[PDB]
RNA sequence: AAGCAGCUUUACAGAUCAAUGGCGGAGGGAGGUCAACAUCAAGAACUGUGGGCCUUUGCCUAUAGAACUUAUAACGAACAUGGUUCUUGCCUUUUACCAGAACCAUCCGGGUGUUGUCUCCAUAGAAACAGGUAAAGCUGUCCGUUACUGUGGGCUUGCCAUAUUUUUUGGAACUUUUC
């Protein structure tokens, strides 16, 4: 299943990340992988306190990724 | 395996035997096969010529299907001061496009339009030229796999066989030779010379031969135009009802003996 | 007497797949695909459609034992009696079939089969405006001809996907008798030829763009189909997608290794010949010549193909067809190329932008469908409609607007009861070739037949139904349809008995409906005028007029033409003509490049292009092109009032500088005169073509009422264009056909003798059709 | 196999699913895959406590997909 | 092998899952990953019941299978 | 496409020598210039079967079987005569004739099915019994190998072999409360 999915329409777009452990962070998806690992710029986690970081997310622990703006 | 039985109703042959019959039958079956040869010289164009009272060159002539043309309306429509003469509408056009180039066409059938231009290459002189060969008439124009992987027919080495040159030849020949199977006909049902007058004659033939070509077409067209169908009830057949009685018997004799008897027998009846 | 049609619904042939499951596919707009099959004459389009029709069903009642063996073709879509007798495809027809690709995903596909003869290009245009994808079918003997090139251009211009079928591969073996190497170089020559006309898009067999077929012998294959059949099992799973890219073009196999160049001591063949062509010829050579008991073992051990006892008694041509259809399973690989050959996200926006005005969205609550053609299907009249939005039910009341009425309605919306009439939908059906399958409702994206619409339009319609009023601002209407050729050939008619004229009029309307490329005119003297594409087109028209629609006799004419009127030089005298209006118009020839672009309807060149309908809206963008491209004066370029069918009207006058608001009230009254003039002419009441008009001086009387002044300007501007043209060395123009000739090579001088005997008839190009004993000759002949 | 192509023939319709996480979403399908990947629009997520939510676009995992639900009319599809 | 799974084809069985649910319904398909598809599904968490329809449960989620009833005709 | 196992039979040695289960069989096989009967041109076109409407014809819907003959249309890749009625030709009348049409016939031939008969070859076999039609193991009984094994043939087969991220070499283990 070497065919990676099509996140190319969302590349350089805002994201609403879903991850393991009830973790969420916002960032612009810069690149994708075969395994679903992503690269986020302007890293800002979702606590209520949002700390900016400015991020290479791991693939397997993530569950899904949403859009803030449609 | 070659015929069904002594009653001699069906036959079934093989490819070297069908080639040999096809080679022997060259002087009687030599004919032009491709369908574009018969352009404006097939049945329906003869039917359209008959129905329009127009004469294809080389084709037969008939009486007019609608003989009364004396009725005439004096109208301004087809007046020659309106008409642009630029191309003479020669009579081959009236047969090729019958509803366009005729005013008032009746009893006209729609012709077949075209066939693809045939590119069949075959030679007659040298039999030793291969089946696949360039004709003098043609335009000239990282990763490894496991070994023992081959083309799926790499086991047979050649693609030209000694009989495949004949097979191709047989493939393009007309009925009955493009088949290896069939039923049997009566000897008078085989029309051997009929394919000669269905073609164009020549230029070098004298006029006596070219008239005979058109007379044989004329009977051919009339047989196709007026079919008489057999009726399904009539299976009574004189010679079978006659062999039911006491009075007739069977034997087997020579043909020359049977015919010399009928001369003696018919001379008694008339006397 | 007219068609061969299954009238009885119980006699509709049973389908292998379930019908109701296929109808359940219609709700999902993505599962539906529309394919149109186009090509030149006798390329095999109808017999390509027959392989798809035969596999879907189980028993077809019209199929004879003669066509079932393979001696004669079923011609299932050649439904009409005239198509059976001419032996040609004259009318568009199709079928709706359930098609399953290589991964067993089923797709509902509506095929539309177009006629390939050149005089029926209007039938191609109905198929091009209905199809998401086109199959362009080529003949491997004849090659990429000039008719092929035009079909390439029209699909790019219609923003549809094109996928190629190279047909008649049997002629490359049995007829031309080319060795397996030369047929590779032949096929290479054609695929190299196709890419020369398709720009930025490459066509290659590995891409699944190009399908090899032979529809007489009954097979289609793609390389990706053929490897998944017979080569995928022997080598592992990770290699099969990498192995297939090495099949096409200059990469070699000897004992497990792939390299681009021949080995030292190995017979040197490419991968396509070695793995595909030479086994294909060993199918042909051994089905003809090899002993049946020896042949039966090879087909069992190499293909898992088992021969029954019945097939062993077959004659050689039905035996060759039977084995090839037993090796190549179904048309799955052709189905698989359609799916990957078309992504709707790229083209469905640009395709509807071409068939109407470009706009942002459809609200999709409303029904919005497109009537394409009125058809004489079965024993009744139907309408062939592609639906673009909404849902259509049997029993709806829908607004039907003819597409000649659409352009004025499109101009009104940019600035209450709808004038468009209403009609009931009486019956809905699906195309089945020789039958209609009744379905109660129709959904977005599927092409169906509707009874009850035909009376409301002549050629085309826009079919819409709304519940709001805000969508009446939103809605977009379809253009008139570009039929690719133009009706020049002219025949004048008159009924033989004068009392039969009421029956001729009812027939000439249906012929204006069922034949979308025909122009029926009525002259002033009572004679009727028919216009069409050629001899064959008239012959078919005149047959349905004599035998189908009116059972009357007609007096007709010799073949004629339509003429046009031009001028050789500018007007010298500049005479004013008075009806107290004083109109003075000059007339000039246009440039040889200027008229050149108005027939194509593209304006400018290269980098900035202007459509002919949008030519008035941007004045500043227009004069920028008119000055930069063609080098006109600036005084003309800002003052171009109108463009017409070949001609132009340009303002160079003094009182527009003086009193423009006086004359701007009159430009709609003037431009109705300029249109009513140029449609006729001064010479022979023939329409004018290629003349540059300048209005030099205008004088208008004082204190006269405007409503009577509307009536004066129209026949006087009509006269000033006449007086402007007659002072300009008027000339008569003549259409000229282009000629495409396939001929054998030693008969080339004889064809030159024919071109010399005609008048204005020169030849241009003589193209060696490579690997054949045939030439292609391109020339021009007047109509 | 029939378990993988049976989902690809359901595309366009709505299907329900089960997670190893335990929560289920429901929505009309946009794409499938050989991994048992998913792609829907307009999901209706529902946890075990029962909290309803909205999710616009969601791609799924093959291992995390527990048990899926297919359309009932797709039971007459041939294998 | 795979001879045992095909002989149960077109049969109603009870297949226990790793989570503990036992869905019941006739067997439509089987795959090399232990993927099975079923028709007429009824889950039993335990005194309870659930109505789903057609389901295709994965090979990871499965624990075992045990046939409840013979093949229907 | 080999070997191994499964599957089917097979020459078979068999468990049973019961009641069973399957495939064959109730008139062996191929043939005949043998015969009787049935059928062969029409909504692209066929009978039968089940349900419903109407109260069987009809109609609608479900379903099985469709041999032969037909699309540049037809049993015949062939091809003749006669009659009537028009319209013609030649012409002293009738016959015998000229040559076009429309409608009918006759004649020479053909296919498929069924039963019967004849010829040659084979044979023990249960090809035995009884119900009936326009036809048949059409139906009941019935038997031949015989349903669980071992040797022999063939495949419809196992998919053809992945402990290191989406399924089969484990992110499991264990504890505790609330009802
Ligand atoms: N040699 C050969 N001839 C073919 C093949 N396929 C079709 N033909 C012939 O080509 C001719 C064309 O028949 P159709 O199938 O109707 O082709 P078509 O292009 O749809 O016809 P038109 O629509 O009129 O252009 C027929 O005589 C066919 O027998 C083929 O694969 N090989
Ligand atoms: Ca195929
Ligand atoms: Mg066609």
């Amino acid at each position: 299943m070497v065919s990676t999915p099509e996140l190319k329409k969302y590349m350089d777009k805002k994201i609403l990340l879903n991850i393991n452990g009830s973790r969420k962070v916002a960032g612009i998806l810069r690149g994708y992988d075969i395994f679903l690992n992503v690269v986020l710029d302007d890293a800002m986690e979702i606590n209520a306190n949002n700390h900016q970081l400015g991020t290479v997310i791991r693939g397997n622990s993530i569950i899904s990724l949403e859009a803030l703006d449609a | 395996k070659k015929v069904n039985g002594t009653s001699y109703k069906k036959w079934s042959f093989d490819l070297p035997e069908m080639s040999n019959l096809y080679r022997l039958s060259t002087p009687l079956r030599d004919e032009v096969t491709d369908k574009n040869y018969y352009y404006l010289f097939d049945k329906k164009s003869f039917f359209n010529g008959k129905a329009l009272n127009n004469a294809i060159p080389g084709g037969p002539k008939f009486e007019p299907l609608y003989p009364r043309e004396e009725e005439e309306d004096y109208n301004e429509f087809n007046s020659i001061d309106r008409v642009i003469f630029r191309v003479p509408i020669r009579s081959e056009y009236k047969v090729a496009f019958p509803h366009l180039y005729n005013s008032r066409p009746r009893s006209v059938r729609i012709p077949w339009y075209n066939n693809p231009v045939s590119c069949i290459i075959q030679n007659d002189e040298e039999y030793d030229t291969p089946a696949l060969f360039f004709d003098p008439s043609l335009n000239p124009i990282d990763f490894t796999l496991p070994e023992d992987f081959a083309p799926l027919l790499a086991e047979e080495e050649e693609l030209i066989l000694p009989n495949t040159k004949d097979a191709m030849s047989l493939y393009h020949s007309p009925f009955p030779f493009n088949r290896t199977k069939g039923k049997m006909v009566r000897a008078q049902d085989v029309a051997l010379a009929k394919k000669w007058f269905l073609q164009h004659p020549d230029e070098e033939y004298p006029v006596k031969v070219k008239v005979s070509y058109q007379k044989l077409l004329k009977n051919y067209v009339l047989n196709e135009l007026h079919p008489t169908l057999p009726t399904n009830h009539n299976k009574t057949k004189l010679l079978k009802s006659l062999k039911n009685t006491k009075y007739f018997q069977q034997t087997t004799i020579d043909w020359v003996e049977a015919g010399l008897q009928l001369c003696r027998q018919g001379h008694n009846m008339l006397n | 007497e007219h068609t061969i049609f299954t009238q009885l619904k119980k006699n509709i042939p049973k389908t292998r797949y379930n019908r109701d499951y296929m109808l359940s596919m219609a709700n999902i707009p993505e599962r539906i695909i529309n394919v149109g099959v186009i090509g030149p004459l006798h390329s095999g389009k109808t017999s390509l459609m027959d392989l798809l029709v035969i596999d879907s069903h189980k028993r077809i009642p019209d199929m004879s034992k003669n066509v079932e063996l393979g001696w004669k073709p079923l011609r299932y879509l050649d439904n009409l009696k005239q198509e059976i007798d001419r032996g040609l495809s004259i009318k568009l027809n199709g079928s709706t079939l359930l098609c399953t690709d290589l991964e067993s995903k089923s797709r509902m596909i509506n095929f539309l089969d177009a006629p390939g003869h050149v005089n029926f290009m209007d039938e191609t245009a109905v198929a091009l405006a209905a199809s998401d994808l086109v199959l362009i079918v080529i003949d491997v003997v004849e090659g990429v001809t000039f008719v092929v090139e035009q079909l390439i251009k029209q699909s790019i211009k219609n923003n549809v996907a094109m996928c190629f079928v190279i047909n008649k591969l049997d002629r490359l073996i049995l007829d031309l008798k080319l060795p397996p190497m030369d047929a590779y170089l032949k096929l290479n020559h054609i695929i190299a030829n196709i890419n020369s006309f398709t720009k930025g898009n490459v066509f290659s067999p590995i891409d699944n763009n190009i399908i090899f077929a032979s529809t007489k012998l009954g097979f289609t294959f793609t390389i990706k189909e053929f490897v998944s059949y017979y080569y995928a099992h022997s080598i592992p799973s990770s290699k099969i997608d990498d192995f297939t890219t090495r099949l096409w073009g200059s990469v070699y196999y000897h004992k497990g290794n792939f390299r681009t160049k021949p080995f030292e001591n190995v017979e040197k063949y490419p991968t396509f010949v070695e793995f595909i062509l030479i086994p294909l010829y060993k199918i042909f050579s051994y089905a003809l010549s090899m002993e049946k008991d020896k042949l039966k073992n090879l087909l069992r051990s190499n293909f898992r193909v088992n021969l029954s006892q019945e097939a062993l008694q077959y004659d050689p041509q039905p035996f060759l067809k039977h084995v090839l259809q037993l090796i190549f399973r179904q048309q799955t690989g052709l189905v698989d190329a359609i799916t990957r050959c078309y992504q709707p996200f790229e083209l469905f926006d640009n395709k509807t932008a071409h068939l109407s005005i470009p706009g942002k969205s459809t609200p999709e609550g409303t029904l919005w469908a497109h009537v394409l053609k009125t058809v004489d299907y079965g024993g009744a009249e139907w309408s062939l409609v592609r639906i673009y939005s909404g849902l259509l039910k049997r029993g709806d009341t829908v607004r039907i607007l003819d597409t000649s009425q659409s352009e004025s309605r499109q101009k009104r919306q940019l600035h209450e009861d709808d004038e468009t009439p209403s009609c009931e939908v009486e019956e809905i059906g699906l195309l089945g070739g020789r039958y209609v399958y009744p379905v109660h409702e129709a959904h977005k994206g599927q092409i169906v037949l509707i009874k009850g619409i035909s009376s409301a339009y002549i050629k085309s319609a826009t079919l819409y139904s709304v519940k709001s009023k805000e969508d009446m601002k939103q809605l977009k209407f379809f253009k008139p349809l570009d039929y690719i050729t133009e009706a020049v050939f002219k025949i004048v008619l008159q009924p033989l008995l004068p009392r039969e004229l009421p029956k001729l009029l009812d027939a000439l309307n249906k012929i204006s409906k069922y034949y979308p490329g025909v122009i029926i005119k009525v002259e002033e003297s009572g004679e009727h005028v028919i216009l069409g594409n050629g001899e064959l087109y008239m012959d078919c028209l005149l047959y349905d007029l004599r035998a189908s629609y009116a059972k009357i006799e007609i007096k007709i004419s010799d073949p004629l033409t339509v003429f046009s009127e031009s001028c050789s030089n500018e007007s010298f005298a500049s005479i004013p003509v008075s009806n107290g209006l004083s109109i003075s118009v000059a007339a000039e020839p246009m440039d040889s490049k200027m008229i050149q672009d108005l027939s194509r309807n593209t304006l400018g060149k290269g980098q900035n292009c202007l459509d002919i309908d949008g030519i008035m809206d941007n004045p500043r963008k227009l004069s920028k092109i008119l000055r930069t491209e063609y080098g006109w004066d600036s005084l003309a370029s800002r003052n171009v009032w109108s463009f017409y069918n070949g001609n132009v009207l340009i303002n160079d006058t003094l009182p527009d500088e003086i009193s423009p608001e006086l004359l701007s009230k009159y430009k709609e009254q003037i431009i109705q005169g300029f249109y009513w003039a140029v449609k006729e002419g001064p010479l022979a009441e023939e329409p004018i073509y290629g003349v540059q008009y300048k209005l030099l001086s205008i004088s208008v009387p004082s204190d006269v009422n405007i409503d009577v002044m509307k009536s004066q300007i129209i026949p006087l501007m009509k006269k000033a264009c006449y007086v402007g043209l007659l002072t300009a060395i008027p000339i008569l123009l003549e259409p000229i056909y282009e000629v495409d000739i396939t001929v054998h090579a030693p008969l080339l001088p004889i064809v030159e003798e024919l071109m010399k005997k005609r008048r204005g008839s020169r030849i241009y190009k003589t193209i060696k059709v490579a690997g054949t004993p045939l030439l292609e000759v391109r020339g021009q002949v007047p109509v | 196999g029939i378990p993988v192509k049976l989902l690809n023939e359901a595309q366009g319709h709505i299907v329900s699913l089960e997670l190893t996480t335990g929560a289920t979403y429901r929505g009309k399908l946009v794409e499938s895959e050989d991994s048992m990947n998913v792609q829907l629009r307009d999901v209706i997520a529902t946890e075990p406590q029962g909290a309803v939510t909205h999710m616009d676009q969601i791609f799924v995992r093959g291992s995390q997909i527990k048990f899926i639900v297919v359309p009932d009319l797709l039971k007459n599809a041939p294998l | 092998h795979s001879s045992r799974l095909a002989n149960l084809i077109d049969y109603k069985l009870r297949v226990l899952t790793q989570d503990g649910r036992v869905y019941i319904g006739q067997l439509m398909a089987f795959d090399k990953h232990m993927n099975l598809v079923l028709n007429e599904c009824i889950e039993e968490r335990v005194v309870e019941k659930r109505v789903l329809g057609l389901t295709i449960l994965r090979g990871e989620q499965i624990l075992s299978t045990v046939v409840e009833d013979k093949p229907l005709l």
